[PDB]
């Protein structure tokens, strides 16, 4: 896990006549057959590599391997050899990435109980257990399903678990190309500050504007060029503007690369909205501009 | 085959000698520009040529000189040095920068204003994040992630592309802690604008790859969905075409989990990437990498159990690009399956050895869906316990995706799925026992274990507790003519 230690070990091995082993991928649950084979040559069980290949053992089967499967299926007759293999498997399970399967970060809890307790994380996950479910687990269930053979570990886990466990605000009106970047930045900044904003990607359009607590149209460079002289209400952005005007939500336009269109060429509905003050967008100070917008907002 | 290297290595020697001997800022910048142009020309050929270039640079200590030029007060010398640095960060040079060169890059990350510095340090951070988990953790502890987010706030196309690829690389090579720290810093929210930007398709593709890799970490899928950037993944994948970007091994081994992620966006991203890589490989003669990794089996399983048109189409295209027969999708009505459907599922799950044994026993949908351990051990000749466990895993996967409407009367599959998505596999057992929603209030543990086949005691206890807690003169007549 350390660069310096790995480099020193690699140099020491290269000084001798030994092949350096390629580091194993920590995501053991996602291991394929090749990763299992490579771990096998690393732990010096190259004799059983062919047997593992025939059974097509992968990350899940290896991580849930049992005593009888080793004894019968994989031909590991010697009990001492099986114990050595299980010690190696415990060492592997201690250093494993369970994020693909762990949902409640149960590995962290098991490690907090004891660094050696983390090996049971995959068993507990495959049983479907999480942090919330451990309060009702029994000893027999642990032993039979989770594979915790040692009674002391089962008792410790049970006792420790029992003792420890017990209408968008803003809508965005933007152009297809020019307004996309500014709309994305505005929505992300508002979400970072705790403002819920719904940005889309006709009947659903009206309800989306109606449910918006505040309407903030993005006045991007040439944003209202399509909406200019749009008395036929052809543009969907025109529909959004008209619906917002009908609802009369809080309107705080953002000024960038475009000016207020002349009211006379515009319909009276958007003639009304042209009187609202706009806020200039600064690329040098984007977060400051967002802070100013929030200050002017509620 | 390497005469180009033969007459280019001396050119490297004079270039580096002049660059080192240069004392003026402009002369050093000119030398760095010459080296960068030579590296670019070699790249336009040559992977091995660039490898030989960087080997000589590392041997002559050129990267140390670049580091102390990064430490130099002159800004333009820094920009040329970082321009070279972005393109000389090969695996060995990446190890060298990790061991001794780290820490200097954080000083660059402190600088935020210049666009050229932003792009250069974004590329350098991308390569460093592709190095190893420890370097990713150290950079996350430093301001590298914050610098990436700030550059994502910016607008430059190349800078955004490098930032997206950096986030993807760090998500792939970071681990649990790195991804947790990323989400705590709201990585998906800042990934959203990069995917939303319609200016460049590659930027959105990389941002969606990063989002999918974050989503594969399913302990934080809740916050990833709260970000909402996962929504755009499917439409973008549907719109984009693999061929255009394809024309424009460890990476494949890391993309395979996305195929097996069981998350629709992640599966689609993995299918798109694997289809592009398969097209690129089939353009050459080397196509055994996918077989060695085992992604062919993952693609076949994806096709058989496909529920999305785009994902199924991408998987079919990827399989057809290689020399593999596409599997016909299975009919979800498993209880109504005949012998032929069972056989087809068997070749899909790669158990063609047992197809004849299944045929002799005349196994059909019901017998397959109620198959037991001892029947496999004795009747079907599945001696290996590991093989039996693999078969039962495949059968559980099948039972999760099954149409029980022909047998389910109270929609008990929906209730079991509401309890847990993995609990739906017991629906057929509970139905064949005659149980429904009303009858589950009186069921006992022993009855479940013996009849319903729920071997895991935890599942039985959860089902029992959840069931017990949750369950408790016509007006008008018509007179009409015949026709
Ligand atoms: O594949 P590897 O060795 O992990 O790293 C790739 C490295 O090659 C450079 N590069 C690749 C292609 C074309 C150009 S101009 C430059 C990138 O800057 C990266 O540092």
């Amino acid at each position: 896990t350390n660069g310096t230690k790995s480099a020193l070990a690699k140099r020491a091995l290269r000084l001798l006549g030994e092949e350096v082993p390629r580091p194993i991928l920590p995501s053991v649950p996602s291991w394929k057959e090749a990763e299992v084979q490579t771990w096998l040559q690393c732990i010096g069980f190259s004799k059983y590599c062919e047997s593992f290949r025939e059974q097509q053992v992968d990350g899940d089967l290896l991580l849930r391997l049992t005593e009888e499967e080793l004894q019968t299926d994989l031909g590991m007759k010697s009990g001492i050899t099986r114990k050595r293999f299980f010690r190696e498997l415990t060492e592997l399970k201690t250093f494993a990435n369970y994020s693909t399967c762990d949902r409640s970060n149960l590995a962290d809890w098991l490690g907090s109980l004891d660094p050696r307790f983390r090996q049971y994380t995959y068993g507990l996950v495959s049983c479907g257990l999480d942090r919330s479910l451990l309060h009702r687990v029994s000893e027999q269930q642990l032993l039979e399903d989770c594979g915790i053979h040692l009674g002391v570990h089962r008792a410790r886990i049970l006792t420790a678990a029992r003792e420890m466990l017990h209408t968008p605000d803003v809508f965005i009106s933007y152009r297809r190309n020019s307004g996309s970047q500014l709309a994305s930045l505005l929505k992300v900044h508002l979400q970072l500050h705790g403002f819920s904003v719904f940005i889309d990607v006709e009947d659903k359009l009206i309800q989306s504007v109606m449910g918006a607590r505040n309407f903030v149209l993005v006045l991007s460079p040439g944003a209202l060029d399509k909406c200019m002289q749009d008395h036929d209400c052809k543009d969907w952005v025109h529909k959004e503007i008209v619906t917002a005007l009908s609802c009369g939500k809080n309107i705080v336009p953002i000024i960038d690369g475009f000016e207020w269109p002349e009211p006379q060429v515009l319909p009276e509905d958007m003639q009304a909205v042209l009187t609202f003050n706009g806020i200039k967008w600064s690329h040098e100070y984007q977060e400051a501009t967002i802070e100013k917008i929030i200050r002017f907002l509620q | 085959v390497q005469d180009a290297l033969e007459r280019a290595l001396p050119e490297l020697q004079q270039a580096l000698s002049a660059l080192k001997q240069a004392g003026g800022a402009r002369a050093v910048g000119a030398g760095l520009a010459e080296v960068f142009q030579l590296v670019e020309e070699a790249w336009l050929l040559g992977r091995e040529v660039a490898q030989g270039l960087c080997d000589a640079i590392r041997l002559d200590g050129g990267l140390d000189l670049l580091l102390r030029l990064l430490q130099a007060p002159e800004l333009e010398t820094r920009v040329q040095a970082a321009r070279l640095l972005e393109q000389i960060l090969v695996a060995e040079n990446r190890d060298r920068v990790a061991r001794i060169g780290l820490g200097v890059i954080l000083n660059l990350a402190k600088e935020r204003e210049p666009v050229e510095l932003a792009r250069s340090v974004a590329g350098i951070l991308e390569h460093m994040f592709k190095h190893s988990e420890e370097t990713c953790q150290r950079l996350v502890a430093a301001g590298g992630l914050d610098a990436v987010l700030y550059w994502c706030r910016r607008t430059d196309p190349a800078l955004l592309r490098h930032c997206a690829l950096a986030l993807g690389n760090c998500a792939l090579h970071g681990g649990q802690a790195v991804q947790r720290r990323m989400v705590e810093k709201r990585a998906a929210e800042w990934l959203f604008p990069l995917a939303f930007s319609k200016e460049d398709e590659l930027l959105r593709l990389h941002a969606c790859l990063a989002v999918a890799v974050l989503a594969t970490n399913k302990e934080v899928e809740r916050e990833v969905e709260r970000s909402g950037t996962l929504a755009l993944v499917e439409p973008l994948v549907a719109s984009l075409d693999p061929g255009r970007f394809a024309r424009c091994p460890d990476d494949l081994q890391r993309l395979v989990p996305l195929l097996d992620s069981n998350r629709l966006e992640a599966q689609c991203i993995g299918a798109f990437y694997l289809c592009a890589e398969a097209a690129i490989k089939s353009l050459q003669g080397k196509t055994k990498v996918f077989s060695d990794i085992g992604a062919i089996q993952s693609l076949k399983r994806l096709v058989c159990y496909s529920t999305n048109g785009t994902k199924s189409a991408l998987a079919k295209r990827a399989l057809r690009l290689l020399g593999e027969e596409v599997p016909r999708p299975i009919l979800p009505s498993v209880p109504s399956w005949k012998e032929a459907e069972v056989q087809t599922w068997l070749q899909c799950i790669g158990f063609s050895k047992y197809c004849e044994s299944f045929r002799e026993q005349q196994v059909d949908g019901d017998l397959l869906l109620r198959l037991t351990e001892e029947e496999l051990q004795t009747d079907l000749g599945m001696k290996s316990g590991i093989t039996r466990k693999r078969f039962f895993r495949e059968l559980t996967e099948l039972k999760t995706f099954a149409n029980y409407s022909t047998c389910d009367r109270s929609n008990l599959a929906d209730w079991l799925g509401s309890l847990d998505p993995r609990f739906r596999q017991y629906t057929y057992g509970l139905v064949s026992c005659g149980l429904d929603r009303s009858l589950l209030h009186r069921v006992s543990e022993q009855q479940l274990l013996e009849d319903c086949g729920i071997h895991l005691g935890v599942h039985r206890a959860r089902i029992l507790t959840a069931a017990r807690e949750m369950l408790h003169t016509p007006d008008v007549f018509i007179s009409y003519r015949r026709n």
